[PDB]
RNA sequence: UUGACAUUGUGAAGAGACAUAGUUUCUUUACUUAUUCAAUGAAGCGGAGCUGGAUCCACGUUCUAGCAUUCAAGGUCCCAUUCGGGGCUGAUCCGGGUU
RNA sequence: GCUUGUGACGGCCCGUGAAAAUCCACAGGAAGGAAUAGUUUUCAUGCCAGGUCGUACUGAUAACCGCAGCAGGUCUCCAAG
RNA sequence: GAUGGGGAAGCUCCGUUUCAAAGGCCUGAUUUUAUGCAGGCCACCAUCGAAAGGGAAUCCGGUUAAGAUUCCGGAACCUGG
């Protein structure tokens, strides 16, 4: 039969992601000997929209260790941290909000977002606006750590993995109705082609599987 | 005719350092001393010395660069690579 | 700017151009309290590590 | 006086 | 001098620009390096069959210089020299030649007709079946032999870049005793002392930090 | 989706057969050298220091939108002092594994 | 008053609305530079040079497409009482 | 969209900085071994893609059957040396 667009959306083609407005990739820093054994200081140079995104983004600058000149990192910015304000990331980090420090150098019950799956891949869970990560525990002996993640399972994770301090930023974005299939158009237009969506009842048999009738 | 860059017509390229001209001519410092003493070479003042130089007052020996041309194309340096050879 | 001296495109200050007034006053005043509170912290720091 | 060939001395100082 | 001060810099992390350090150990080497080191090392690694392992028992530094004391005296005729005595044998128309044995057919012929009377293997050869043989046809025919470091050594012997094997089979009379010395030798250093130890494995060797995890498990086991 | 064979290596323990010396199978538990995944600026890995202080740490960085780059100043030993030049250290050692 | 350019503002977004070439400035100070002599071509004046290709005209109820000198189609600037 | 590589019987396909020894620069009477290059520094990937995006610098008057910010006269400006 004729293909579906979900098949047809593997190709790429008119299905690629719409990237041109992107600050950049969101990532924590690589994890070198400076975030392994103590601690480096960056600052909090700016905060600023990314399209398609709903959770805004810090800039934030640290001084490169071997060499004489500044990095620009892109974090996703925690609720309340501000311009201006000095970011922690390393091993030796402090607790407060923006702090970036391994899952194993947290107390239980700590919130953190912007979380590593496995140590040095430069953050994958809680990573969308109002979410964040809970640690539920610890195994020393294993050097894990247990973790309830957003949507309510249950993740145990290398103690080596980092974390940011806090909640992402944007949070309760989606209590407001859109009200307008305009919105909706606009709000498409800067992440991809999946808008608007035609039913496949409203298909025909050759279409969609649930065409026809 | 599209705008040109700067530091390559005038002092910059009539005049080569001696750093860059043995790089040139893929010799030893030694070797190049020598060739130098035998086809008279002489080191050179340019009136414009950052001109030259890329804005760098560091004090350099200069070298015309048609002079280390020529030197390209004497037959001792070819004696010189005969005699690492053997050597 | 290739065109103009420099007279048109700085004032006679440090970071002159890039920086404007207020904000090198402020550079200023930081780094001299921020040093002189390096050595009282260094001070400090020595004492506490004597009498402890 | 012409090259013939691509590397040339032809000796003038 | 009261106009130098003294102003040490701090390296720690978070601080002054770090220095320059050796990185050698973290070079990102060439391709072909990278696989002979690792080649090399796998070889350790790896628990290598007594046939193969035997090359890895030579003669001692001593017992070799010796050895080639006596062949350098046997090293074979020149392209040059031979032209002398070619123009001496047109005119005449020369004694009887006395040299090393080389070239591995040869040398393997002359050891199954049982005329060498000394054979040096080289243990760098490679492919390594070239040679692995000939240690057991040495012993079998009875003829004395030696594995020594340098197939390049023997073809400074041979007037070669390399010679994977190289033979003497008759020598003058006032080196005869010096020969009979050098066979004795060679059965009292390499054949008698390395006997038993040729019949085992080798290679069975851990790396650095397996070694170390090895030697720490051990001692967490044995005390706490 | 499931199974078999090949890729496919190395040990230790508990069980077997030559009729109570080591020649090969079944499990159990480890290992790394094959293979596989990921990253990097292949930068700080592993182990040890009669290293230090109290098994743990570096006591080299946490009021502040500053600054941090020219073989590192200094210490010490030489030179033949001359516009400076070398070495040890500052900055522990070892490794046949970039992490 | 019309058109247009600009300024300081205000509203709107689960939309916050290009990149690079190129140019300048700062921080720093490897260095170079004067006493009967140096320095400074980001001040003025003076000297020399700037190759290749396009350039007519229509742009439409007759110069384009629709088998045509076809009531069709085809992007844009200026614009008086 | 090549190269390094890797697929594919193959015409060729993937990918676009990776998985590459991918290239420049500074100092030297290197304490002399006597005619052989020593000590260092910095590091990222071709090429194509806009006559409406970005962008060095020109105007007025006159002139032809048909040219025109291009020619003529006068007056400027930019880039490089
Ligand atoms: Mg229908
Ligand atoms: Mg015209
Ligand atoms: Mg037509
Ligand atoms: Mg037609
Ligand atoms: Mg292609
Ligand atoms: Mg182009
Ligand atoms: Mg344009
Ligand atoms: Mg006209
Ligand atoms: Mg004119």
């Amino acid at each position: 039969g004729r293909v579906i667009r979900n098949q047809r959306k593997g190709a790429g083609s008119i299905f690629t992601s719409h990237t041109r407005l992107r600050q950049g990739a969101a990532k924590l820093r690589t994890l070198d000997y400076a975030e392994r054994h103590g601690y480096i200081r960056g600052i909090v140079k700016q905060i600023v929209h990314d399209s398609g995104r709903g959770a805004p983004l810090a800039k934030v600058v640290f001084r490169d260790p071997y060499k004489y000149r500044l990095r620009e990192e892109i974090f996703i910015a925690n609720e309340g941290v501000h311009t201006g304000q000095f970011i922690y990331a390393g091993k030796k980090a402090s607790l407060n909000v923006g702090n970036v420090l391994p899952l194993g150098s947290v107390p239980e019950g700590t919130i953190v977002s912007n979380v590593e799956e496995k140590p040095g891949d430069r953050g994958a869970l809680a990573r969308a606006s109002g979410n964040y990560v809970i640690i539920i525990g610890h195994n020393p002996d294993e050097n894990k750590t247990r973790v309830r993640l957003p949507s309510g399972a249950k993740k145990v994770i290398s103690s080596d993995a980092r974390g940011v301090i806090g909640v992402i930023a944007g949070g309760g974005r989606v209590d407001k109705p859109l009200l307008k299939a305009g919105r909706a158009f606009h709000k498409y237009r800067l992440k991809r082609n999946s808008w608007p969506k035609t039913r496949g009842v409203a298909m025909n048999p050759v279409d969609h599987p649930h065409g026809g009738g | 005719m599209r705008i040109k860059k700067k530091n390559t017509r005038g002092n910059a390229r009539n005049f080569i350092t001696r750093s860059q001209a043995v790089r040139k001519l893929q010799v030893s410092l030694a070797d190049f001393r020598r060739l130098c003493i035998f086809k008279g070479i002489y080191p050179r003042e340019p009136r414009n010395k950052k001109k030259a130089n890329k804005g760098s007052t560091a004090p350099t020996t200069f070298y015309y660069a048609k002079d280390i041309q020529y030197l390209m194309h004497e037959p001792v340096l070819a004696k010189f690579r005969e005699h690492k050879t053997f050597a | 700017y290739a065109t103009v001296s420099k007279t048109h495109k700085t004032v006679s200050r440090a970071y002159g151009g890039s920086r404007c007034a207020n904000c090198v006053k402020e550079r200023i005043i930081r780094a001299f309290l921020i040093e002189e509170q390096k050595i009282v912290k260094k001070v400090v720091k020595e004492q506490t590590e004597a009498a402890k | 006086k012409k090259s013939t060939t691509s590397w040339s001395t032809a000796s003038v100082r | 001098n009261p106009l130098t001060h003294s102003t040490p810099k701090n390296f720690g992390i978070g601080q002054a620009v770090q220095p320059k350090r050796n990185l050698s150990r973290y070079v990102k080497w060439p391709e072909y390096v990278r696989v002979q080191r690792q080649k090399k090392i796998l070889s350790i690694r790896l628990k290598v069959p007594p046939t193969i392992a035997q090359f890895q028992y030579t003669l001692d530094r001593n017992t070799a210089a010796e050895t080639f004391k006596l062949f350098n005296k046997y090293r074979p005729e020149t392209a040059a020299e031979k032209k002398e005595r070619l123009t001496k044998e047109a005119a005449a128309v020369s004694p009887k030649p006395y040299a090393v044995k080389y070239g591995l057919n040869h040398v393997v012929a002359l050891i199954e007709n049982k005329k060498a009377k000394l054979v040096l293997i080289a243990n760098d050869v490679d492919p390594i079946e070239l040679v692995v043989f000939l240690p057991a046809l040495c012993k079998k025919m009875g003829v004395p032999y030696a594995i020594v470091k340098g197939k390049a050594r023997l073809g400074t012997l041979v007037n070669q870049k390399t010679s994977a094997v190289a033979a003497l089979t008759e020598v003058r009379a006032e080196d005869e005793a010096a020969l009979a010395k050098l066979v004795s030798t060679i059965d009292a250093n390499f054949a008698d002392k390395y006997d038993e130890v040729k019949k085992h494995w080798g290679g069975g060797i851990l790396g650095n930090k397996a070694q170390a995890k090895m030697d720490k498990r051990a001692k967490n086991s044995d005390s706490a």
